[PDB]
């Protein structure tokens, strides 16, 4: 008589059904992917369905065994994961309603968009357009006409909608025992253990407050020179102490600001390095490029690939009337099966997205060894920081020499160095701020401590004081222009990136360090170095049965967040800006088209 | 001599539980090379090259089939459910066991679950012992009245084996080759 003993059982069975259930699924979704069809998407559809209350089923027949009389740490971590159960406490009215609202927001904030008031006939749909024209725009009356139309047009639906939501979401969160919404979010970090592992919720919002806190100035002196650089491409039209406009960001929300490389480069004279001529003269194809980042994999000390891989995975368009999708993604489907789809280009870019997708899919084979309740990464983050270390490793000049695709007489060109540095900076530091303010608006909101009639300015005001972005109209509050964009629409938390790019920089340091290199952090190369790999091997095939906080000490020395290495690889940038001594540090924001 | 063409050419394979037993008699098995895909060849009291050498009296030669982590188990001394509760053989185990991978011949598109293992039971297993019976197993103090679930399980459970997964659950066949020696007279010979 051991409910120890009973949920024992429980997962033992629990382990095969929802394995051979799991495997059927994912087979279908990937048919469906692959080829569309009405015949798919009703697959789809039922096997959703049956999924859903599948789901809901098993998990409250588990929900019949306590928590505080259980000793084993696996066998308490597996009967909490199954306990954690949502969609299940509300009644049918409510949970009907929840869907509708839900379903309203999926279908109108894709239905709904603007078109040009001068020209009413000449205007297209979202995909194409719109982002063709910010992508391929410099008129400010045409960029703001836009950026308005778009913003007037989604709010004025998605709000109402949005606050129902938001308010049966609080009640449904606090029913369930937990202080919000937010308090539920925010609990997906907290790891229970002795001998000083305890984790609680605040230390999360501490330590990401301490690192942007210190980070922030490195963002005030690369948001100058970008100013500058932006004055000189467009004349006698901004603040030269002011904000960047939001429409002149490349993109409607500025989420990156890939756009302004060509208009930052410091010599046009020398331009970025771009071997995409000589890799198109070599004439290779998708098969080589694999196989060259295949190469690549091994010679660090990690394993082949699988046969089934090159077996069934597909690369080159068949060009049959049947249509297919081109958006590479990373599938890991288990059952020892991993696949890729994809449509390659030669380009450096599609180089880098085709070496991340080989390291998230290593990391998938990583982390497969555990069961079914335990083939999971340790947290959002660690598959993409584990995809984006070693592509910044393999984003190095040394590493594109020594696979020999560069003439031997080319010299280390330092200027061509800082390009690709001052490139990789501007994407990186320009991205995260965006992130952990939105983070922060929508923890505030689901928790409450932004009223209704205040959603809007509290917005406004946290954009300006963090970030320093001003707007170019006023606006009232029945716009809701912080869930344009998709993730925020259909529900996805926004966290896992800002944590991403700091785990990625303490992986490449620690990795890095111990490769014996002579010079900065910075270029380091990991190829012929099996004690790198080795290390990293432990990292990789832990998985989720131990505490990420143990985990992460494993590799880096120490369990705990820090955001040195960020400093150490910027440090030649800072030195270099002797450029800007003509620059006032600090700002006032309050220049805007509104005068 | 042997029906050895049956014996590794058999269309289907028996469940775990209910695995087949068969005698052979008046024949030498003559293997060249290869044919266990998976070269195992895991026996004791004989060398693979001095097998000829001897004769035999009783011959169980099993047959059935398991998923790929599984076939580490087959061996004395070794734990596992499929160990404890299926398949048990004592300390002293003399026979040489082959296994194969036929993913060719044994999985469907749509889904193969005709193949069964016993998952639950109340005591460990006694070597040679078949438990085909399909009673209910009990877990809980409180009488279950015929109606499944809450604390008593059916025992049995399905494989699924599809084509496209890996190798680590592909479907390999297994045969063990018993053999012992005592005053029985001959029944087996060799490359005399």
């Amino acid at each position: 008589s051991t409910t120890e003993d009973l949920a024992k059982t429980f997962l033992e069975k629990f382990n095969y059904e929802a394995e051979e259930l799991s495997y059927q699924n994912s087979l279908a979704s990937w048919n469906y992917n692959t080829n569309i069809t009405d015949e798919n998407i009703q697959k789809m559809n039922i096997a959703g369905a049956k999924w859903s209350a599948f789901y809901e089923e098993e998990s409250q027949h588990a929900k019949t065994y306590p928590l505080e009389e259980i000793q084993d740490p696996i066998i308490k971590r597996q009967l909490r994961a199954l306990q954690q159960s949502g969609s299940s406490v509300l009644s049918a009215d409510k949970r009907e309603r929840l869907n509708t609202i839900l379903n309203a927001m999926s279908t109108i904030y894709s239905t709904g968009k603007a078109c040009n008031p001068n020209n009413p006939q000449e205007c297209l749909l979202l995909e194409p357009g719109l982002d063709d024209i910010m992508e391929n725009s410099k008129d400010y009356n045409e960029r703001l006409w836009a950026w308005e139309g778009w913003r007037s047009e989604v709010g004025k639906q998605l709000r109402p909608l949005y606050e129902e939501y938001v308010a049966l979401k609080n009640e449904m969160a606090r029913a369930n025992n937990y202080e919000d919404y937010g308090d539920y979010w925010r609990g997906d970090y907290e790891e229970e253990w002795a001998d000083g592992y305890n984790y609680s919720r605040n230390q999360l919002i501490e330590d990401v407050e301490h690192t942007f806190t210190q980070i922030k100035p490195l963002y005030e002196h690369l948001h100058a020179y970008v100013r500058a650089k932006l004055m000189d491409a467009y004349p006698s039209r901004i603040s030269p102490t002011g904000c960047l406009p939001a429409h002149l960001l490349g993109d409607m929300w500025g989420r990156f600001w890939t756009n302004l490389y060509p208009l930052m480069v410091p010599f046009g004279q020398k331009p970025n390095i771009d071997v995409t001529d000589a890799m198109v003269n070599q004439s290779w194809d998708a098969r080589r490029i694999f196989k060259e980042a295949e190469k690549f994999f091994v010679s660090v000390g990690l394993p082949n690939m699988t046969e089934g891989f090159w077996q069934n995975s597909m690369l080159t368009e068949p060009g049959d009337n049947r249509k297919v999708v081109c958006h590479p993604t990373a599938w890991d489907l288990g059952k020892h099966d991993f696949r890729i789809k994809m449509c390659t280009k030669v380009t450096m870019d599609d180089f880098l997205t085709a070496h991340h997708e080989m390291g998230h899919i290593q990391y998938d084979m990583a982390y497969a060894a555990q069961p079914f309740l335990l083939r999971n990464g340790a947290n959002e983050g660690f598959h993409e920081a584990v995809g984006e270390i070693m592509s910044l490793s393999a984003a190095t000049p040394n590493h594109l020499k020594n696979i020999g695709l560069l003439p031997p007489d080319f010299s280390e060109d330092s200027e061509t160095d800082i390009n690709f540095l001052l490139k990789q900076a501007l994407t990186i530091v320009g991205t995260l701020p965006f992130t952990y303010m939105l983070e922060k608006w929508r923890w505030m909101v689901f928790k409450g401590e932004i009223p209704k009639e205040q959603w809007m300015q509290k917005w406004w005001e946290m954009k300006r004081d963090i970030v320093g972005v001003v707007e170019p109209l006023p606006h009232d509050e029945t716009y809701c222009d912080p869930a344009a964009l998709f993730h925020v629409a259909n529900d996805y938390s926004f966290i896992r990136y800002y944590t991403r790019t700091i785990y990625q920089f303490q992986f490449q340091e620690a990795l890095c360090q111990i490769a014996k290199h002579e010079g900065p952090l910075y270029k380091c190369d990991i190829s012929n170095s099996r004690e790198a790999g080795q290390k990293l091997h432990e990292m990789l095939s832990l998985g989720r049965s131990k505490p990420w906080t143990f985990a992460l000490e494993r590799v880096v020395g120490a369990k705990t967040m820090d955001v040195r290495p960020l400093l150490n690889y910027f440090e030649p940038l800072f030195t270099w800006l002797e450029q800007n001594r003509n620059s006032f540090v600090g700002w006032n924001t309050d220049w805007s088209p509104y005068a | 001599l042997c029906p050895f063409g049956e014996v590794f050419n058999a269309t289907r394979f028996a469940s775990v539980y209910a695995w087949n037993r068969k005698r052979i008699s008046n024949c030498v098995a003559d293997y060249s090379v290869l044919n266990s895909a998976s070269s195992t060849f895991k026996c004791y009291g004989v060398s693979p090259t001095k097998l000829n050498d001897l004769c035999f009296t009783n011959v169980y030669a099993d047959s059935f089939v398991i998923r790929g982590d599984e076939v580490r188990q087959i061996a004395p001394g070794q734990t596992g459910k499929i160990a404890d509760y299926n398949y048990k053989l004592p300390d002293d185990f003399t026979g040489c066991v082959i296994a194969w991978n036929s993913n060719n011949l044994d999985s469907k598109v749509g889904g193969n679950y005709n193949y069964l293992f016993r998952l639950f039971r109340k005591s460990n297993l006694k070597p040679f012992e078949r438990d085909i019976s399909t009673e209910i197993y009990q877990a809980g103090s409180t009488p279950c009245n015929g109606v499944e679930g809450f604390n008593c399980y059916f025992p049995l459970q399905s494989y699924g084996f599809q084509p496209t997964n890996g190798v680590g659950y592909q479907p390999y066949r297994v045969v063990v080759l018993s053999f012992e020696l005592l005053h029985a007279p001959a029944t087996v010979c060799g490359p005399k």
